[PDB]
Order: structure tokens, then C-alpha cells, then sequence
RNA sequence: GCUAAACCUAGCCCCAAACCCACUCCACCUUACUACCAAUAAAGUAUAGGCGAUAGAAAUUGGGCGCAAUAGAUAUAGUACCGCAAGGGAAAGAUGAAAAAUACCAAGCAUAAUAUAGCAAGGACUAACCCCUAUACCUUCUGAUGAAUUAACUAGAAAUAACUUUGCAAGGAGAGCCAAAGCUAAGACCCCCGAAACCAGACGA
RNA sequence: CCUCCGCAUAAGCCUGCGUCAGAUCACUGACAAUUAACAGCCCAAUAUCUACAAUCAACCAACAAGUCAUUAUUACCCUCACUGUCAACCCAAGGCAUGCUCAUAAGGAAAGGUUAAAAAAAGUAAAAGGAA
RNA sequence: UCUCUUACUUUUAACCAGUGAAAUUGACCUGCCCGUGAGGCGGGCAUAACACAGCAAGACGAGACCCUAUGGAGCUUUAAUUUAUUAAUGCAAACACCUGCAUUAAAAA
RNA sequence: AGUUACCCUAGGG
């Protein structure tokens, strides 16, 4: 366990980096996840 | 606490003067300025495709030399509009919902009285 | 003052002022034993160490000598009735050492019933060598 | 459930709404028109019916765009009306063949040409049908201002349109200077594509540019409250005056 | 406070309330007829005649009103009978306990005709509104000193206007009658 | 008599109508929530097609015989929990006007362990047993499989023709369609669970 | 009587045997706490300098060929802010980086009571022989 | 190790006390011999009921191997035909790059 | 067209 490497990979800044992650967050934020990304 | 009362009314008091004071700068500010804000801001569209309201912040050098600033997104991508579409039939369900429920609880209402 | 955006400083600008603070403060008991010159506080997360001496200076005409702070991590190890986790709140603790030589030491703060009582005296509490019977009857 | 209107009609139901609906009314119309591009890449039948060989009767006959493909190197450009024609082939000619994928290209050409209205060299990707049209429009100058925006399918062509069609409506004179002559004969040329200058602003704005444009139009400071204040008083002490 | 929290006798917050209603309660919610604010016409200290159940016919006065519920408590009327302070070893003392009552079981008496009336709220020249017998045409009014501290502003001092309208900021008002001086220039900063 | 049972109403579903949302202050793309620097009909017609499986125009014409807590939304909540992540994803509540009034019914057991012999019963019998009779069931073979038990849930969907029953009748039909007794209308026929794969886009290694 | 463990830091976890009160082989509510010197959190530019290992670095001894640095001019005067600091703790159902102690000054308990059957496991001892 | 096993200690074990699973389970009022096709059928025989501790003969409980599917997947080629491409050439266009049309191979379906 | 002791899935003996 690491925290640098867990916000690193599936952190905001990961996410939005991307069109992929921020599709996912769009995913996580219609399904009303509490938790949208690490 | 021996009377806990008093708490709420000192709150409520400073509550009150704040509101007053408030009230006196906003006024001014229309006065002198016509702006209805003290914080200068916009309605800028985000990644994600939301209508939101930046509230500027105080910087040193201009906005077009801020490494950091410009790394944020003010405009959505092709592949979110889809995902607005989604939402928003979401909150069309929700609302329907809502509005049907009220229509069925004033059914029950009347046919009790 | 707490909440609110602070005016951007630039070489050779005003003083910032704040006419009206917005954090406010207590001064608790100490949980363990202290020197005689320290005084403790509860604060608020923004507020840092020179607020709270030119604040107890200004305000309190308090002559402060040495601050300290620390965060105190509330309890998160506790659940509703849906196994969701309920966060005690966060906090600042401030220790003021006071000048001038002098001394605090916290102050002992806290140093319908007449018929219920009226009756309580007059239980007549069942006899014993009654044995159940009722003693309401005068035969 | 349903919404009221149908997805496809959001696009039209949003220009109706905000800033959309505050733009010029001719840049409105613009984006409304669906008029169809001239055909390229495809041969139109020659007449609306024809009389078929199989069965010997008569049915109405109607030509199908094939789809082109429009790379954004192509708006930098000035291509035809011609593109890439991304499709499939059988293998030889033959329906018992596989399906197998082909992209048709065009042949580009950096050429070098000279708007005259605009005065200037201008370095161009065309095609050979480019010059034709060229050559059949008399000018670039003539091939601009006469060819329509879906013939053309160009970004720069529409800057180049713009460009021309301000400076005829503005009468500029920095097209020749201490040159009177020869700008009102070149200004005369072309006196048929005349247009109002409010009209020759708008005209080749993508939708999103059209926005930002009239957005800065709007902008204005908010008007402080006290001179609308002391305005109304004045006003209060004319009518107190003469009653 | 949760939806369809049940309203009862005990204050919403106290500790017979939060004995009776959990956090964790849902039970089935108790249809209420819709009454508008300006339609409620019983309020605390009205004297009031009770038409259904036991003390029928007996006039009594509104002590509370759980709105919330459209009822009404009077005062020594709708009784049964309960125990208090029920310890170990004692039974304690029996009391008479009063039950709500809907606004539908109770009506409203005239002060000179004693009778229970329908009422209208009618609007008056004098008062806005105010309410109205049906069976004659006469008001019924609505029913039902002090020392100042150490730390309470006398009325001759809280009612003073010190207030001069001006257009300066409180800081600017403050900075010039503190005789705090800036001669330093604010150097204007970026905002985006 | 224990365990337990029972309860209606939270809400939800399908429509109709109507085009929705989004700045108290403050914080949030850096390790997010971090003050601040380089219709209908034409018609299943024409047509297309290993001319076959199939595909298929146009001109033209013009509130509830809904669910009611294993149901109905997954929803008490995208929470708890699981996963590094994308992601997956629950369960459940019931008094009454007032709580400022505290019986009878599954299985499993208990009251109440058992007595030669045997699909546990049936014929009986004065009589429980003793006597006589009696190769558990389902599926698949021509004649091994599964199941502790209780409660709930759990599986046949198409009207062309024909037939029956009506209406009207050389005509029927509320355009289009059919008609050498037909035509119009109705009725009545076509299940559940259970791969490896392949493709697209993400997420991790 | 055991000690192949311990004590700190790191990483991780996040108040998880402190006080008061209650319920439950014999957790809940409330209150309280970790105080910077340790450690994070750095650096004004524009050019321009940075050939010769470590190994006690002295020989020797080599190859795989190495872990390290400034100058010139210009600008510069305000200072001790913020954050970590608790525990019997983490990851899985045994593993764990670094320093210090190498049996402890630190840290612990193999036996719920009895009996002395079989079978089973581990250990010890075993005549004569010593791979049958 | 064995001829050839023996003694002791600890654990386990058995009993007392506390806490307290799982696979399994058609129902069972669950015997032996012989025969048929075996606790249950036929013929003999036996047979009051009831634990606890044992044993492991029977009852009851994986790992392979073959075949089938007009069921898949991978690998190799001189299966099918093709070169979408990539590398080359040849020919058109233009005044070498880019494009269009054919041919030859590698890697490919 | 061969092949799979890497084979895989539904069944059968």
C-alpha cells in the first residue's frame, strides 16, 4: 500500500488528464457515486 | 449549560449586524460601481459540460503566462454531451417522480376527507 | 477572519486590517497538568499563531508571551444505524504562555415536585403482618 | 418518459434560446440553410425519372451524395469540393469477392496564387478541380465571392470571402494607396457581389466565433446606479417645475 | 427532524420523543387535512366546547396546539388517567392525563351566547382581519413586567439614531474617526 | 408455549401534459475540494439477393380490470460491503386518538424418549403394536439422476387461412381491401434456466 | 519459566485497552489528548566553471571504471509561518525497509480443571544384531 | 528402517465446566444366510428397549482416458482466393514529394 | 490442410 502511488494512478488529476478518465467520472458522477475518483 | 439561550441571541445579534453592514457596502457598491457582486467572476462551462459560476481569484502575473491555469479546462469535449443528455433525463425522472407522487397523495387526501 | 478571500499583498502595500474578526475562541480546562503561566485555548482551523496573540492582545489587553498550537484529529471510528461513520470535528488547540510573570489558573465555574414529595412521605408502606389484605377498608 | 421535442431538434431549439437568438438574423439564416453541395466525387442522373431496361416502365431516380470525408488539413487549404472518399471495394470487381477497405485521396498541389481585391500572394493546397473552377470563374477573386459556402467546404475560403466582401462594403482605401485609379475599377469589377457591411461581418463565422463576436458586442460595463439616480431626480425636479 | 416523523404529544426534541422516534423509525404517516395558515382558527387560550367522546358538551381552553397534527389540548378535558414517577418500588402518583383532540371535535364558544359557532375570518376597517361568529355578527378576539441587567441596553439608548447615511464603507468610517493612516497605495492585482 | 406468525404505506410503474437543472459565504483540474508567479393506405407491391436465408421502397393518399416490502425503481442508498482500479452492489419497516396512556395459524422444538417386525401404511380389530397385504417417488433408458424441511417466488407470447358464433348479403367493410356466397366482427395456436467464443471501449499489470 | 526478541524511525493505518458510565471462557455513550528544536515545507537571474573513484586511502591491489565542487556582474533587508507528532497499529490469514541491543536495563506466558484408556503426533531412552 | 517392538514425557485423547462450526441429509420403524435381481424383493433364521468408547468389512462417499457437436480457440504451412495494407518495382499525372492504375514478396486474413 | 502434453465448453461411455 502506498498513497503515492494510489493518487498518482486513479487519482482526479489522472482522471481528468485524459478523455477516458474524464469519461469515467462522468460515468461515477450520473451513477452517483460518493466517491468519484481516489 | 446554565441558560443556553443567550447563545443563540448573541449569534442571531451578529447575525443581524453583519446583514446590516452587508446591506450598507452592497448598496454603496451599486451606487458607485453598478456591479451587484463584491467578487468579480463569469459563467464558464467545465470539463465535464456544467454551466458553473468561476469565482476569480487574485494573481500576480496575467492569465495567459500562468502555467497553472491554463492547465484547467474551461470547455467541454464532443464525448460529454451525451453524458448531459443522460443527466438531464435523470433529473426529468426524478421530477416525474415527484410530481406524480404529490398527485396521488392528494388523491389519498381527498378520498379520506 | 474566517470565510472570506484575502486581499493579495504586493511590495509596498497596505496593511491588511480586519475590522470585524469573524473567528471566535474559548478558553478550556486543561485535560493534564500545566505551568502556571499557560492558558488553553480552543480555536479555529484558519486561525494560525499570530492571529490568536494579536488577537488576545488587541481584544483582551492579554500581555502573551509564547503560543503554541496543535490539530486535534477528531474520532471517525464511530457509525449511524446505517454503518456510516460519524466524524467528531477536527480542532485547534492553542497554548498561551502569559507575560510578565503572571499566573491564570481556570476559574470552578458551577461551584409540580411539591405534591411528588408530599406524597413520597406518605408511602405507609405495606405491613407486614397485613399478608396482602388491603388497609384502605376500616373493618 | 418523452421529451417534448425530439433530440434532433435541439440543436434549433438552443439557437432560438439565449445569445444564439440576440444574433443577426442573416447569420441565423445562413446556419439554416441545408441547400446541397454541387456533386463531385459522383455522377447525377440526368433527369428525375428514367425507364429502367428490366422491366421496361418507368420510376423516379434520385442521386445520393456519396459521403466525403473533409480532413481539417483541408480547411487551412482550398480544396474543390472534393475530399477523401473513405469506403470498401470487393477484391476484384467481383460481389463473390471479400469486402476490403479503401480511402480515395485527391492529388494536392501547393500552388501560389494572388487575390487582387486583397492584393497579396497567397500560398494554397489546391486540386486540379480547383483550377478548373478557377479557370472557369474568371479569377480567385470571382471564384470566392461566387462559389457558396458548401461548394466551397473551406474554412480559409470563407476567411477570404469575408475579407473581400468587407473591404467592397467598406469602400476601403488601403487596397491601393495613391492609386485611385485602378481601386474604383477593381472595386467596379466587382460591384455585383456588393453586400451591406453589417452583412459581410458575419458572413463565414463558424457558430462558436459568431458567439464570442457578439458577446464582445454586449459586453458593457454595468452603468452605476447613481447617475441613473441623479438622472430620475433631475427629471422629478423638471416635471415639480412646470406643474 | 426525518420525513414522516410522527408528531405527538412530547416536543419534537425531547427525551420521551427521542425514546418514542428513534432515528431509525418508519412508520406509516398520519393523513392530516391540509388546513391553510390563514384558515387555523383555534389558538392557545381560546375557550372551546367539546363535541365528541367523553366530556362532550363540556367548555374548556386551548393550553397547546400541535399544528402539525390539527390538534388541540384542552385543558382538563379529554382526561384518562396515568401514573408519574414510577419508581422501583413506588407505583407513584396518578394524574389526570389529557389526549389531543382534532379540530373537527372541537368549536369555538361566543363570549355572551356561550354557544359553539362557526367562524368565518372576516376583514375589518380597524383590523385587518379578525375572526367572526356565524349565529350573530360579533368578534371574538385573540387571547393571551420586566426588569433591565447588567448586560441589557436600555430603549432610550437602543432606539438612538447615530446613524449619519454617507457614502463610506464601515472601514473607511472606522480608519477615519480610529486616526489610522495609509499612505501606502493598494497596487492592483489580476483577478481570473 | 417458545420460536414465531400476521399488518399497509413508504414509495415505485406505465401514460398524459409541459421543453429542465445548475453562484449564502468559502474551497475545488497541484496529491480535486489546496489564498497568491514565466397515423392510415399504396404494400409485404415494385425491387435487391450464395435471386436463398432474408432484405424491401417510392410516386400517390391523408388518468390506471398498475405493484404494494422476495412485488413495484437497485434504491432505506449507488449507501454498507467487495475490488488496486474501471467496476459490481445489498438487506430491511409495521401499536394506538393519545406512549405527557406499555389469544387461534408453517417448519423447528416443549409439554410428552423408547419396547420383537422391517417405504412405516392399508385391511382391520374389543384392542396403539402384534396378524394379512404392500420392491419410495421423479427423470432417462426397450423396461443411474435429483431432492433436509418450511414459506415465498418460479416457466406457451403469433389470428394468414380454416372452424364456431353473430351482422349484412351479390355484396361486405366507418376510403385503401376482398367478392363466381361472399364479406365484416369476435373467439381460439405457438415456454423457463443453463457455454466456449467474437467485437467495441475502458481499467489495471 | 520463555525470550529468534525488543526500542525508535520509515511505510501503512487513523483514535483502535486514557478517564468516567453501561451492556456484552469470564463494544456503546461522554470527556480528554499529540505543544518544535526532530521531520516535512526551499532556493533571484544571466552567462560561465565541474580529467584524476571508494575501500582507515597511505603503499599494494585491480576492473565492472565509479556516488559528490564554482566563478563574474546585477538584485536583495522583511524573518521563525504552516503541517506530522496518539495507540496494544500495517499487509494477509505467516510477510514486512532502516538503525540500535546482540540477551537484554526491554518484552512476554507453553498448563480452563481432572484422569492417565485406545488410536494419532512430537521428543527421549532402548538388550543382541546393525540395512535383513 | 528392520528382526520386533518396549518404556516414559508432552500434545491429542476420555471425563467436568464455558463458548460453539461444517461438509452431509428422499423418508426410515435402518438385521443375518441363501436365491432373484439387496437393510428393504422371495424362502429360511434371528430379534425387549436404551447409551458411551472404539474399529473400519459393507452402505454412503476425486484424478484420468475416449468419442460426439454441421460448439469454440490457438499454432504451422506449399487449404481456399486476395494484397486491404508495408517494402519495392512498371505505367499514368506534375513540373523528386504527393496521387491513380497494375506486378512481385514479407508479414496478414 | 496438418496440429494442440496449453487446448476450451456442452454432452455421451
Amino acid at each position: 500500500p502506498s498513497n503515492i502511488k494510489r493518487k498518482n494512478k486513479h487519482g482526479w488529476v489522472r482522471r481528468l488528464s485524459t478523455p477516458a478518465g474524464v469519461q469515467v467520472i462522468l460515468r461515477r458522477m450520473l451513477k452517483g457515486r460518493k466517491s468519484l475518483s481516489h | 449549560m446554565p441558560s443556553p439561550e443567550r447563545l443563540d441571541k448573541v449569534v442571531d445579534s451578529m447575525d443581524a449586524l453583519d446583514k446590516v453592514v452587508q446591506e450598507r457596502e452592497d448598496a454603496l457598491r451599486l451606487l458607485q460601481t453598478g456591479q451587484e457582486r463584491a467578487r468579480p467572476g463569469a459563467w464558464r462551462r467545465d470539463i465535464f459540460g456544467r454551466i458553473i459560476w468561476h469565482k476569480f481569484k487574485q494573481w500576480v502575473i496575467p492569465w495567459h503566462l500562468n502555467k497553472r491555469y491554463n492547465r484547467k479546462r474551461f470547455f467541454a469535449l464532443p464525448y460529454v454531451d451525451h453524458f448531459l443528455r443522460l443527466e438531464r433525463e435523470k433529473r426529468a425522472r426524478i421530477k416525474a417522480r415527484k410530481e406524480n407522487l404529490e398527485r396521488k397523495k392528494a388523491k389519498i387526501l381527498l378520498k379520506k376527507f | 477572519a474566517r470565510n472570506v478571500v484575502y486581499p493579495l499583498y504586493r511590495l509596498g502595500g497596505p496593511q491588511l486590517r480586519v475590522f470585524r474578526t469573524n473567528f471566535f475562541i474559548q478558553l478550556v480546562r486543561p485535560g493534564v497538568a500545566q505551568p502556571e503561566d499557560t492558558v488553553q485555548f480552543r480555536i479555529p482551523m484558519e486561525m494560525t499563531r499570530v492571529d490568536l496573540r494579536n488577537y488576545l492582545e488587541g481584544i483582551y489587553n492579554v500581555p502573551v508571551a509564547a503560543v503554541r498550537t496543535r490539530v486535534q484529529h477528531g474520532s471517525n471510528k464511530r457509525r449511524d444505524h446505517r454503518n456510516v461513520r460519524i466524524k467528531k470535528p477536527d480542532y485547534k488547540v492553542a497554548y498561551v504562555q502569559l507575560a510578565h510573570g503572571q499566573t491564570f489558573t481556570f476559574p470552578d465555574l458551577f461551584p409540580l415536585y411539591s405534591m411528588l414529595e408530599e406524597e413520597r412521605q406518605q408511602r405507609q408502606s405495606s405491613d407486614p403482618r397485613r399478608g396482602g389484605v388491603p388497609s384502605w377498608f376500616g373493618l | 418518459p418523452l421529451h417534448k421535442y425530439p433530440v434532433w431538434l435541439w440543436k434549433r431549439l438552443q439557437l432560438r434560446e439565449g445569445i444564439c437568438s440576440r444574433l443577426p438574423g442573416h447569420y441565423l439564416r445562413s446556419l439554416e440553410e441545408e441547400r446541397t453541395p454541387t456533386p463531385v466525387h459522383y455522377r447525377p442522373h440526368g433527369a428525375k425519372f428514367k425507364i429502367n431496361p428490366k422491366n421496361g416502365q418507368r420510376e423516379r431516380v434520385e442521386d445520393v451524395p456519396i459521403p466525403i470525408y473533409f480532413p481539417p488539413e483541408s480547411q487551412r487549404g482550398l480544396w474543390g469540393g472534393e475530399g477523401w472518399i473513405l469506403g470498401q471495394i470487393y477484391a476484384n470487381n467481383d460481389k463473390l469477392s471479400k469486402r476490403l477497405k479503401k480511402v480515395w485521396k485527391p492529388q494536392l498541389f501547393e500552388r501560389e496564387f494572388y487575390s487582387e481585391i486583397l492584393d497579396k500572394k497567397f500560398t494554397v493546397t489546391v486540386t486540379m478541380r480547383t483550377l478548373d473552377l478557377i479557370d472557369e470563374a474568371y479569377g480567385l477573386d470571382f471564384y470566392i465571392l461566387k462559389t457558396p459556402k458548401e461548394d466551397l467546404c473551406s474554412k480559409f475560403g470563407m476567411d477570404l470571402k469575408r475579407g473581400m466582401l468587407l473591404r467592397l462594403a467598406r469602400q476601403d482605401p488601403q487596397l491601393h494607396p495613391e492609386d485611385p485609379e485602378r481601386r474604383a475599377a477593381i472595386y467596379d469589377k466587382y460591384k455585383e457581389f456588393a453586400i451591406p457591411e453589417e452583412e459581410a461581418e458575419w458572413v463565414g463565422l463558424t457558430l462558436e466565433e459568431a458567439i464570442e463576436k457578439q458577446r464582445l458586442l454586449e459586453e458593457k460595463d454595468p452603468v452605476p446606479l447613481f447617475k441613473i439616480y441623479v438622472a430620475e431626480l433631475i427629471q422629478q425636479l423638471q416635471q415639480q417645475a412646470l406643474s | 427532524l426525518p420525513p414522516h416523523y410522527r408528531y405527538g404529544m412530547s416536543p419534537p426534541g425531547s427525551v420521551a420523543d427521542k425514546r418514542k422516534n428513534p432515528p431509525w423509525i418508519r412508520r406509516r404517516p398520519v393523513v392530516v387535512e391540509p388546513i391553510s395558515d390563514e384558515d387555523w382558527y383555534l389558538f392557545c387560550g381560546d375557550t372551546v366546547e367539546i363535541l365528541e367522546g367523553k366530556d362532550a358538551g363540556k367548555q374548556g381552553k386551548v393550553v397547546q396546539v400541535i399544528r402539525q397534527r390539527n390538534w388541540v389540548v384542552v385543558g382538563g378535558l379529554n382526561t384518562h388517567y396515568r401514573y408519574i414517577g414510577k419508581t422501583m418500588d413506588y407505583r407513584g402518583t396518578m394524574i389526570p392525563s389529557e389526549a389531543p383532540l382534532l379540530h373537527r371535535q372541537v368549536k369555538l364558544v361566543d363570549p355572551m351566547d356561550r354557544k359553539p359557532t362557526e367562524i368565518e375570518w372576516r376583514f375589518t376597517e380597524a383590523g385587518e382581519r379578525v375572526r367572526v361568529s356565524t349565529r350573530s355578527g360579533r368578534i371574538i378576539p385573540k387571547p393571551e413586567t420586566w426588569i433591565d441587567g447588567p448586560k441589557d441596553t436600555s430603549v432610550e439608548d437602543a432606539l438612538e439614531r447615530t446613524y449619519v447615511p454617507c457614502l463610506k464603507t464601515l472601514q473607511e468610517e472606522v480608519m477615519e474617526a480610529m486616526g489610522i493612516k495609509e499612505t501606502r497605495k493598494y497596487k492592483k492585482v489580476y483577478w481570473y
